[PDB]
RNA sequence: GCGGUGGAAACUACCAAGCUGGAGUACGGUAGGGGCAGAGGGAAUUUCCGGUGGAGCGGUGAAAUGCGUAGAGAUCGGAAAGAACACCAACGGCGAAAGCACUCUGCUGGGCCGACACUGACACUGAGAGACGAAAGCUAGGGGAGCGAAUGGGAUUAGAUACCCCAGUAGUCCUAGCCGUAAACGAUGGAUACUAGGCGCUGUGCGUAUCGACCCGUGCAGUGUUGUAGCUAACGCGUUAAGUAUCCC
């Protein structure tokens, strides 16, 4: 169902961890931002699904906006297996990294 | 066909060139434009070695 | 796949381990190897063996390997004392 | 063995794991017995997992 | 398919029997069809024939040899080229040599076809040596 | 030798026309530390800031200089900094060479394989030329933890401008250039054709086997190790020749 579309542009999968905290306005301002990518990219940009918190390996150094305060333990992991143009990954990257309740966000290109 | 491969590495340093005049420090491609460019131009020394008139035509495609 | 033997000697001055090891689902032949007299490492050299192998699944890995530690542990108390 | 059809990702914890040691780090071919493309892409997708924490960088040592 | 197409089969025959085998596969152009001509006939191979494999006719030759010896033929032999591309040879039936005084040919290019000093030497026509063995 | 003239057309050349295996392209795959740019990462080291505790720490062939009661080192936490990226790492992959390995993304080179899908010799080499070109070096500006020429002190020493040790500047890194040399080494210019095998590895292709991962043979390309023939002054090289030949510098 997935290849209909790669006729014309490309295909990614973002990893993304979360605060362990909240659990309002983290499925929905998280899509709402996948919406600001909607907007951006405009595909089949289906499958965004969670998966549950577990206890990570290390984690530090959230970099509140002048918070700089939370270690860690826990965290939420998002996936988006989501499709678009290679042109605006780059802010999709700055979207990932400048939001609070993201942090260490790793995009791929799955084959 | 030989006036696709004229054409098509010409576009081949269109989009090259594009590529790297806003970069400017890719030394692993200039090779390959300047293979793209012998390439070429022994294809149009190749064309004009055959033909007066379809060569010309060659050069006034592009 | 086929289950194990670790097969050790005392003698004052000397451990060996011997490791006999065991096929997969890829049809294998191991020896017993023993290791020796000199200091070289008994532990290392088996442990890393069997994980050259992954042919040997973690059970069978570790009880070989909890066995040669126990003969090694006896061992040094025994040459450290005289046990005999 | 163990290549089980479905491609090795980050995703995947089961055959990752099997993999590395209980301190953490990455078994050879010859060990692990795979070949190249199965050693190189479990080698990728490993650091990839070591980003996200999936995976420690180092076990603190134990005894007893 | 190199440079040249007569180093092609003479080279063939060479590294052929070098390492004993008694068989070549050439290609069969016009040149080496009237080479393998004048040397089956004049013994010094055995057989040439002519097939396709990909509708591509070539030659395969049967070289000749003796009895189970420490090598299976005696008489090595010592093909050897002369005009070189680039270095072009002539001779006039004059400088036509005796390879050997005889035992040896020098297959050259007449006007007529081919010939060996045999078939120039009476013709007393001359042209370009191709090559000479012996 | 040169010239005139009459004949021959195989070879070089020429004229014309086809041909495809040479070479490319189109297509589908495929592998990759190929290159450059942007983001992100965590150990470790050093320094600083706190809590503890109190006499050495560090170093060596043995010592010493140093640092330490102004609280060193050690230990726990907090920052910051630059530089490099452990296991994976393999007698492995890629690049034309130099080189290239933490991961991810973007642009982009090159290779390999198949079907005839296309053109029809478009080929090879390359004087002069042009590009790139480890490290050290230099201009300009950043940055500077570790290491560290010069230097300085201690030691060994008859002596020590040296090996050892403690500090330590240029440099190392980056931006933009210049320089254009290296044991830039495979001590082997490039290209094509042909000439035993064994044991391997990497990439793809076919058939077997299952119907799915294997697994066997293979078609090629590349990489390695023993080795026939032949060559070689010998050592050795040996389908990736230093073999047999042809071309070019």
């Amino acid at each position: 169902p997935e290849p209909q579309c790669p006729p014309g542009l490309r295909q990614y999968e973002t990893m993304a961890v979360l605060r362990p905290d909240m659990t309002e306005d983290e499925r929905l301002t998280l899509t709402q931002k996948y919406e600001e990518l909607l907007v951006a990219g405009g595909a089949m940009y289906v499958e965004v699904f969670n998966r549950g918190v577990i206890p990570l390996a290390y984690s530090i150094k959230r970099k509140n906006k002048a918070g700089e305060t939370n270690n860690y333990l826990d965290g939420i992991y998002l996936l988006f297996t989501y499709f678009t143009k290679p042109e605006s990954i780059s802010p999709l990257e700055a979207a990932l990294v400048t939001d609070d309740d993201v942090i260490r966000s790793s995009s791929f290109k799955i084959r | 066909s030989v006036e696709f491969q004229v054409f098509c590495f010409t576009n081949k340093i269109r989009r090259l060139t594009l590529h790297l005049e806003l970069h400017k420090k890719d030394y692993s491609s200039q090779r390959g434009l300047r293979k793209t460019l012998g390439k070429r131009q022994r294809l149009l020394a190749y064309l004009l070695k055959i033909n007066g008139v379809r060569y010309k035509e060659l050069i006034s495609k592009l | 796949k086929p289950r194990l033997v670790l097969k050790f000697i005392w003698m004052e001055k000397n451990i060996g381990l011997a490791l006999d090891q065991t096929i997969p689902g890829h049809g294998t032949v191991p020896l017993s190897p023993y290791y020796f007299w000199p200091r070289k490492d008994a532990w290392e050299e088996l442990k890393v063996l069997l994980e050259n192998k992954p042919w040997i699944s973690q059970k069978q890995m570790i009880i070989l390997l909890n066995q040669a530690t126990d003969i090694i542990n006896l061992w040094q108390q025994s040459g450290g004392n005289l046990a005999s | 063995p163990i290549q089980s059809g479905d491609r090795i990702d980050y995703r995947n914890m089961s055959l990752i794991s099997r993999f590395i040691s209980e301190q953490g780090k990455i078994l050879s071919r010859r060990v692990n017995r795979l070949t190249l493309k199965q050693q190189r892409l479990i080698t990728s997708a490993i650091k990839q997992a070591r980003i996200l924490s999936l995976l420690p960088f180092l076990n603190n040592e134990k005894q007893f | 398919m190199g440079k040249d197409t007569i180093a092609d089969i003479i080279t063939c025959i060479r590294n052929a029997d070098m390492n004993r085998k008694g068989t070549v596969r050439i290609v069969s152009t016009n040149i080496t069809e009237n080479i393998v001509k004048i040397l089956l006939r004049e013994g010094f191979i055995e057989n040439a024939r002519k097939h396709q494999e990909r509708n591509k006719y070539f030659l395969v030759l049967t070289l000749r040899h003796r009895r189970n010896k420490k090598g299976p033929y005696l008489n090595t032999f010592h093909l050897k080229r002369v005009s070189r591309p680039g270095l072009r040879i002539y001779s006039n039936y004059q400088r036509i040599p005796r390879i050997l005084g005889g035992m040896g040919i020098a297959i050259l290019s007449t006007s007529r076809g081919i010939m060996t000093d045999r078939e120039a030497r009476l013709e007393g026509i001359g042209g370009e040596i191709l090559c000479y063995i012996w």
